[PDB]
């Protein structure tokens, strides 16, 4: 399912923003 | 219309004082106790501290002078503090103090004592339509009011939201809002949540707030992000591709409303046409929002909390203040 493909990735914490 | 126009003038008014004559060295380290470390930011750590005189509890953000200049943060951290210093909405958290010292910058903010909008969302897995169209209400409303100002806020997302003691949102977290006219080029935010123009290094303005809207609602309501995967590269990948797909429960009002926020087309995103925001708070997925009572705080929210503490532990360390000032330069108007 998506949503195990999405809790199986390293993106499920707090996501920091990119300053560059 | 009539009195939103007069509402709008106002605000502008009071937003223009205070940007042009910045409160600056309102308060002290001294006159505030730690309770409780709550998070951590990208240059130090967000607590929540007492007003030893008053008694007030707040939310103060400490940001190492160091390590902001060596991420190249200077001019956004300048303008997060203005910005936020001067602006006056609902579901914006209020600055209500801010100096620095020797080491650090301190933003003494308004504390909302929910908790992130991100832990709730994550815990629970996803929101109803109904319980993420009550919180989207209000990031309208506000964009509506930032966006009035020429200000483009430019790190929406779950991280950045609170809930505050009746259940409604407030919007943290300044850091890359910037006061424009017309179009800016940074390459800021974050990876999911970035319009394609933030990418194609074309230049872009407050429409990619809409679409940030788009990715938020679309994240409340489905659980995950329309655009993921392992690396930032390959989520670019999929932004530009103007290509996503919608979970089968979403509804119909739901994936047209999203279509036209997450539309690669400037010309066609909503919010960024002739109407404006009102072809945002026209379309029949906000069919029964009472905009005016969301406003105004007189709607059930999905949620109260209960404070006593299910918000994440921190080790507590302690505050580090150097004997020689750095960075005073670079500082000087903060
Ligand atoms: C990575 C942390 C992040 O993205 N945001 C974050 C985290 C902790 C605190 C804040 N800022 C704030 N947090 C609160 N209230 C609060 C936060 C966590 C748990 C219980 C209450 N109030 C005001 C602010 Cl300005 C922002």
């Amino acid at each position: 399912t998506t949503y195990a493909d999405f809790i199986a990735s390293g993106r499920t914490g707090r996501r920091n923003a990119i300053h560059d | 219309q009539e009195s939103v126009k007069e509402f709008l003038a106002k605000a502008k008014e009071d937003f223009l004082k205070k940007w042009e004559s910045p409160a600056q060295n309102t308060a002290h380290l001294d006159q505030f106790e730690r309770i409780r470390t709550l998070g951590t930011g990208s240059f130090g750590r967000v607590m929540l501290v007492k007003h030893k005189e008053t008694g007030n509890h707040y939310a103060m953000k400490i940001l190492d002078k160091q390590k902001v200049v060596k991420l190249k943060q200077i001019e956004h951290t300048l303008n997060e503090k203005r910005i936020q210093q001067a602006v006056n909405f609902p579901f914006l958290v209020k600055l209500e103090f801010s100096f620095k010292d020797n080491s650090n910058l301190y933003m003494v903010l308004e504390y909302a004592p929910g908790g992130e909008m991100f832990s709730h969302l994550r815990r629970i897995g996803r929101f109803s339509e109904p319980h993420a169209r009550f919180y989207a209400a209000q990031i309208v409303l506000t964009f509506e009011y930032l966006h009035s100002l020429d200000l483009i806020y430019r790190d929406l997302k779950p991280e950045n939201l609170l809930i505050d003691q009746q259940g409604y949102i407030k919007v943290a977290d300044f850091g890359f809002a910037k006061r424009v006219k017309g179009r800016t080029w940074t390459l800021c935010g974050t990876p999911e949540y970035l319009a394609p123009e933030i990418i194609l290094s074309k230049g872009y303005n407050k429409a990619v707030d809409w679409w940030a809207l788009g990715v938020l609602i679309y994240e409340m309501a489905a659980g995950y992000p329309p655009f993921f995967a392992d690396q930032p590269i390959q989520i670019y990948e999929k932004i530009v591709s103007g290509k996503v797909r919608f979970p089968s429960h979403f509804s119909s009002d739901l994936k047209d409303l999203l279509r036209n926020l997450l539309q690669v087309d400037l010309t066609k995103r909503f919010g960024n046409l002739k109407n404006g925001v009102n072809d945002i708070k026209n379309h029949k997925w906000f069919a029964t929002t009472d905009w005016i009572a969301i406003y105004q705080r007189k709607v059930e929210a999905p949620f109260i909390p209960k404070f006593k503490s299910n918000f994440d532990d921190y080790e507590e360390e302690e505050i580090r203040v150097s004997i020689n000032e750095k960075c005073g330069k670079e500082f000087s108007e903060f």
